[PDB]
């Protein structure tokens, strides 16, 4: 997360961090239920074996309120391709149930139509993670969040040096130095509605971090809703 | 009808059933009696900051 504020106690409970055997946090994730985690598919390429962590806000000050979980099954989207970042989604079925407490709660899955009509038409959304603070910088030790305005789909395609598919959408700023960054991949993008947050996008990619004239590219969750349900039945 | 008015005055999901509006809630909520509001069923409902 470049810019943005710090996730204050209880503000980003649906956050999840994928960690390698070296125990380093490399990607993000969203808590859907006690058994399922949502993430980017390209993230299942930045580590051999990895666990998923929840309830953490400071990767060094053992808040004692954290909890690590093992992955039983990784459900990667078949049509996912690295050469286009299309279908950049994935679902993780946990080995043990996540116990919900402070800083550990699930984000809501919205209805496909309502979402596109009332959620993505909202002025902004929230993206969060333990990713780099700057393009060249280092991974963050604290969990951050950033209000990123929804970007016009046309402005998006125009500013992009790559094909922005139907499975993606832009969010962020043209010039302001704020946007997700490395390590934030797979993390959550949520939209607020009457004090309830709904999942809307999976941190996918970008051309650099917070560069002038470039936006943040997220996976369009509403375009994979049904796929996600199917996965909740492990398929 | 008119879920485009003010979300139909629903707390969450809004659907227009030909005539009027039909509100619904995410998994883990139950529609209030006014057929609009959503109420949690457990202590950690999806979408709520835990404070
Ligand atoms: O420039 C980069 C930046 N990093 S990054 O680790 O800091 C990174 C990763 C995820 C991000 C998500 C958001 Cl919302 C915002 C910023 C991000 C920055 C990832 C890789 N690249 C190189 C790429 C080139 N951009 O300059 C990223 C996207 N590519 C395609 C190809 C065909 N179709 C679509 C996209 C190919 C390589
Ligand atoms: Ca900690």
């Amino acid at each position: 997360i470049v810019g943005g504020q710090e996730c204050k106690d209880g503000e980003c409970p649906w956050q999840a961090l994928l960690i390698n055997e070296e125990n380093e946090g490399f990607c993000g994730g969203t808590i859907l239920s006690e058994f399922y985690i949502l993430t980017a598919a390209h993230c299942l390429y930045q580590a051999k074996r990895f666990k998923v962590r929840v309830g953490d806000r400071n990767t060094e000050q053992e808040e004692g309120g954290e909890a690590v979980h093992e992955v039983e099954v990784v459900i990667k989207h078949n049509r996912f391709t690295k050469e286009t970042y299309d279908f950049d989604i994935a679902v993780l079925r946990l080995k043990t149930p996540i116990t919900f407490r402070m800083n550990v709660a699930p984000a809501c899955l919205p209805e496909r139509d309502w979402a596109e009509s009332t959620l993505m038409t909202q002025k902004t959304g929230i993206v969060s993670g333990f990713g780099r603070t700057h393009e060249k910088g280092r991974q963050s030790t604290r969990l951050k969040m950033l209000e990123v305005p929804y970007v016009d789909r046309n402005s998006c395609k125009l500013s992009s040096s790559f094909i922005i598919t139907q499975n993606m959408f832009c969010a962020g700023y043209d010039t302001k130095q704020e946007d997700a960054c490395q390590g934030d991949s797979g993390g959550p993008h949520v939209t607020r509605f009457k004090d309830t947050y709904f999942v809307t996008g999976i941190v996918s990619w970008g051309e650099g971090c917070a560069r002038k004239g470039k936006y943040g590219i997220y996976t369009k969750v509403t375009a994979f809703l049904k796929w996600i349900d199917r996965s909740m039945k492990t398929r | 009808k008119l879920c485009s008015l003010d979300n139909g005055d629903c707390d969450q999901f809004c659907h227009e059933e030909q005539n009027s509006v039909v509100c619904s809630c995410a998994r883990g909520y139950t529609l209030a009696d006014n057929g609009k509001a959503c109420i949690p069923t457990g202590p950690y409902p999806c979408g709520k900051q835990t404070l």
